[PDB]
């Protein structure tokens, strides 16, 4: 069938625990293809892991990972395995399982021609948390004509992801919701904000909604002009 | 010393064209970037065009498009701007600003005096 | 273990043009480089092997080209769906593997200018914890843009908390949100609070400033 | 007769009293006959040594009947007409024709060499699918058809032969006719085709100098460069036994095998893909990467140091798959740059022993003093047809002492 490689095994983990990466291949046999761990971080480049081969049953490591990474096959599952035991902060990041062919000939000069989507692994000391919701009023100093601002910022939950809307999703002419960041404590903000023509400061009150699912929070807040 | 000596022409007629100059004195034009403005009485600088690094490309602002052209030579250290398709309303005076950051955020310490620019 | 240098970064072209990227080899690895594209949240694919050839079902929009330790690709036709991440890679041992940093494409627009804006923090937040200050940049472009804070003429280099937004789907300009939480001591410590935006199409600064 | 005084003149004793023909006609004589023998006998009878051996049957067939008449001439003391009864200058035209026809003939010869020459070397295709071994073959008669068949325009139309002193040298009129339509017409249309032949051929041979130069500079850079690494790698890997420097020298001798297995020899250029002589060459390249795989992947995955074992295989490999292939390659281009070496020499010799002729008789063209013995100078026909005459019997030597191996490899090596 198909060449596909479905991956299992993704979660949170404390730091310095363990984890079992499972890639399972299909449509081939593990055997006639080398296997090798390619891990990507949030937002950056891409980093190659570990080499499995099962016919000879050759494994090799890169710097970062040999000693506490160990890697695995069985033919019988046809699957690969990765054993984490030693996880540090730089390990939180998406994981995928390439294939590869055996010289000599055409499979070994197409080298990354199958991929896996990927799972996550994230390791932080925190738990979970609720947020904290505050209005972000506009300055009744000295305002233009047209262009009043309005917003709400949520602080201080945990984990990823949640869900900001402005008035049910009514308002979305100028609505910019800005992704999330990671604080020093662990936690996560973020800011939704809206740009609205200044009829006397806009002269209403709006609503924002956000919710989050892991703690079940569901918070609405209202703003005024000041 | 940044003192971008600008020259050009002063009375043109609707249809023509006319070429603007502005030359350094003596930096290279191979770290920064330049930019074109329009002073005119009643009015604010308004921005007119940028010329970035070699394989970057250049911008222009809403008021220019497709009609002016400005070109970058690092052998005379000089750039060009060449406008076609003029109207009675660009009568004003040009002037030449560069940069001082090699990411591009406009830092336009050093200006030019200006080339007066009268159409009828 | 060979690097794989890359050049530039991002790039900023029209639709219809032709734009060309080069991949620098460390030492000599014959014909085995590899090219692939990604988009933000998607496995990476593979475009060019051997440094030459074609992979089956890439359009012939991309070309590879050797010459030496130098390789070249170059899409001709920049379609609007080609608005992605590439990367190149080298390969020549099973252990021997190394990819490069990544270039992006992004689409040209003529230059705009941001709208600055400030906040002062609410109650709650002053009265049950640290206090933050947003800064905000409605619409500019292009994505090159300086924002400092003020207090009392002395400079903020303690706190920053800004996040970009990505290219917008209808004027393609870039949005910006700078926030500065600090504690509520500082807040209520100080009265004068300021922001300084500069850009590429301002010949000046825009100030936006607030006393509480 | 004010100009060319000695004509139907008895006394031959105006021009020289000396002999020294006889010895030239022997040496040309012996020379021919030894290279020849030598042609004949090793080759049992290659179209570019077919067309050396037919310009030398020419020139030995046409001393022979040109140099003893002239000996006989100045033996009998009689002119070129009194030695036997050729009435109205039955023989003087007859020795001009002869000697104008075979230097025409010669000249084209040359010509053919270096155009086939150039042919061959220039485009394979186009010299496998329309030269053949007859065409080769059959250069000099055709040749000698076109020079008889130009130099046959007195006989039906009008060409003024003449004799310059001595009592025997008769060659085509060049000076002093005070202008006639059909006299200075030949006389400026015979060094006109000399000198457009003369230059085609230069021409040829400089670009067959190029072609062969770009053949090798090709195979250096593709083949033998890559074997030196091979070589100077696979001599490192030994003087030592470190755990860091066996995996990356491997994977550079992996590089250079993988870039030369991608080159070619120049014969097998001709057909590159599905030849078996380019399929054992990539079989032999796909062996040796693999024993290098064998070695990096079965020793030096751990820190387990042999090597010696496939160190050694890979000597075998090398000496027993791939050294047959070089040693003919540049074989090949050895033999080519002698055939070309010896082109040169003749072209030289053609050219530059013909320059006297064809600035005299442009010198008598259009340029008209009208004078004749102006302070004793009209020895300038003399050297013209003594030249074109010399060109004979140095012909076939320079080609047997360039075949001698005593010297002509010894030089070359150290020059
Ligand atoms: C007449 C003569 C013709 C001859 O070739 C016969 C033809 C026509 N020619 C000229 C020719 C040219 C190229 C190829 C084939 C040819 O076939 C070859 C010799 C060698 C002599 C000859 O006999 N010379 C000669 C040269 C110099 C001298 Cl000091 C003397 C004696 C003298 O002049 O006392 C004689």
């Amino acid at each position: 069938s198909e060449v596909q490689l479905v991956e299992s095994g993704g979660g949170l983990v404390q730091p310095g625990g363990s984890l079992r990466l499972s890639c399972a291949a299909s449509g081939f046999n593990v055997v006639d293809f080398s296997l090798h761990w390619v891990r990507q971080a949030p937002g950056k480049g891409l980093e190659w892991v570990a080499y499995i081969s099962s016919s000879s049953g050759s494994t090799s490591y890169a710097d970062s990972v040999k000693g506490r990474f160990t890697i695995s096959a069985d033919t019988s599952k046809n699957t690969a395995y990765l054993q984490m035991n030693s996880l540090r902060a730089e390990d939180t990041a998406v994981y995928y399982c390439a294939r590869w062919g055996y010289w000599p000939g055409e499979p070994w000069w197409k080298a990354f021609d199958y991929w896996g989507q990927g799972t996550l692994v994230t390791v932080s000391s925190a738990s979970t948390k609720g947020p904290s919701v505050f209005p972000l009023a506009p300055s009744s100093k000295s305002t233009s004509g047209g262009t009043a601002a309005l917003g709400c910022l949520v602080k201080d939950y945990f984990p990823e992801p949640v869900t900001v809307s402005w008035n049910s999703g009514a308002l979305t002419s100028g609505v910019h919701t800005f992704p999330a960041v990671l604080q020093s404590s662990g936690l996560y903000s973020l800011s939704s904000v809206v740009t609205v023509p200044s009829s006397s400061l806009g002269t209403q009150t709006y609503i924002c909604n956000v919710n989050h699912k892991p703690s079940n929070t569901k918070v609405d807040k209202k703003v005024e002009p000041k | 010393q940044v003192q971008l000596q600008e020259s050009g022409g002063g009375l043109v007629q609707p249809g023509g064209s006319l070429r603007l100059s502005c030359a350094a004195s003596g930096r290279t034009i191979s770290r920064y970037a330049m930019s074109w403005f329009r002073q005119a009485p009643g009015k604010e600088r308004e921005f007119v065009a940028v010329a970035r690094r070699s394989g970057d490309g250049a911008f222009y602002a809403d008021s220019v498009q497709g009609r002016f052209t400005v070109s970058r030579d690092d052998a005379k250290n000089t750039v060009y701007l060449q406008m076609n398709s003029l109207k009675p309303e660009d009568t004003a005076v040009y002037y030449c600003a560069i940069d001082s950051d090699t990411f591009y955020s406009g830092s336009y310490d050093y200006w030019g005096q200006g080339t007066q620019v009268t159409v009828s | 273990d060979i690097q794989m240098t890359q050049s530039p970064s991002s790039l900023s072209a029209s639709v219809g043009d032709r734009v060309t990227i080069t991949c620098r080899a460390s030492q000599s690895v014959s014909s085995a480089v590899a090219w692939y594209q990604q988009k933000p949240g998607k496995a990476p694919k593979l475009l060019i092997y051997s440094a030459s050839s074609l992979y089956s079902g890439v359009p012939s929009r991309f070309s590879g080209s050797r010459s030496g330790t130098d390789f070249t690709l170059t899409i001709s036709s920049l379609q609007p769906e080609d608005f992605a991440t590439y990367y190149c890679q080298q390969y020549l041992y099973y252990s021997l593997v190394t990819f490069g940093q990544g270039t992006k494409v992004e689409i040209k627009r003529t230059v705009a200018a941001p709208s600055v804006f400030i906040f002062p923090p609410s109650d709650s937040q002053l009265k049950s914890g640290t206090a933050s200050v947003v800064c905000l940049l409605n619409n500019f472009y292009p994505r090159e843009a300086k924002v400092q804070w003020k207090v009392d003429n002395a400079l903020q280099s303690g706190n920053s908390q800004e996040s970009v937004t990505e290219q917008d789907s209808k004027d393609s300009t870039y949005s910006l949100s700078s926030t500065l939480t600090l504690s509520k001591a500082d807040y209520e410590k100080h009265k004068v609070y300021a922001c300084e935006v500069t850009h590429q199409g301002l010949s000046s600064p825009v100030t936006k400033s607030f006393n509480r | 007769s004010p100009f060319y005084r000695c004509q139907n003149t008895t006394s031959v004793e105006k021009g020289n009293s000396a002999v020294m023909g006889g010895v030239l006609f022997s040496t040309g004589l012996l020379g021919n006959l030894l290279a020849l023998g030598l042609l004949a006998r090793s080759g049992l009878g290659s179209v570019f040594y077919m067309l050396v051996c037919g310009l030398t049957v020419t020139d030995l067939l046409g001393k022979c009947l040109l140099s003893p008449v002239v000996l006989a001439a100045y033996a009998q003391n009689r002119s070129l007409r009194v030695l036997a009864p050729a009435l109205d200058n039955s023989l003087c035209q007859a020795f001009a024709f002869f000697m104008s026809f075979f230097g025409l003939s010669s000249t084209l010869q040359l010509l053919a060499m270096a155009l086939e020459r150039w042919l061959s070397l220039g485009h394979p295709f186009f010299y496998r699918r329309h030269i053949t071994l007859r065409l080769g073959a059959l250069v000099a008669p055709v040749v000698s058809a076109f020079s008889l068949a130009f130099c046959a325009l007195p006989f039906m139309g009008f060409g003024k032969f003449v004799q310059y002193c001595p009592g025997t040298w008769c060659f085509i009129q060049m000076v002093h006719e005070e202008g006639s339509l059909s006299v200075l017409g030949y006389s400026v249309l015979y060094s006109s085709l000399m000198a457009l032949l003369v230059l085609a051929t230069v021409l040829c041979n400089l670009g067959a100098m190029r072609n062969l130069y770009a053949m090798h500079r090709r195979l250096q850079a593709d083949l033998e460069d890559n074997w030196e690494t091979l070589n100077d790698n696979l001599k490192v890997i030994e003087k030592a036994d470190n755990a860091a420097q066996v995996k990356d020298a491997l994977t550079k001798m992996r590089a250079a095998a993988l870039d030369a297995q991608k080159a070619t020899p120049p014969k097998l250029e001709d057909k590159s893909p599905d030849s078996p002589e380019m399929k054992d060459f990539r079989h032999g390249f796909d062996i040796l990467v693999g024993q290098i795989d064998d070695a990096l992947k079965l020793a030096n995955e751990g820190k387990v140091k042999e090597a010696q074992a496939a160190a050694e295989q890979l000597k075998t490999t090398r000496n027993a798959y791939i050294q047959k292939y070089l040693e003919r390659a540049r074989s090949t281009l050895l033999e080519e740059l002698d055939a070309l070496l010896l082109l040169a020499l003749m072209t030289v010799l053609f050219t530059m022993c013909s320059l006297p002729v064809i600035y005299r008789a442009y010198y008598g063209a259009f340029k008209d003093v009208k004078e004749k013995n102006r302070t004793s100078e009209e020895a300038e026909d003399l050297r013209a047809l003594r030249f074109l005459s010399v060109i004979s019997i140095v012909n076939p030597w320079i080609f047997i002492i360039f075949r001698s191996p005593v010297f002509r490899i010894f030089f070359h090596k150290i020059f």
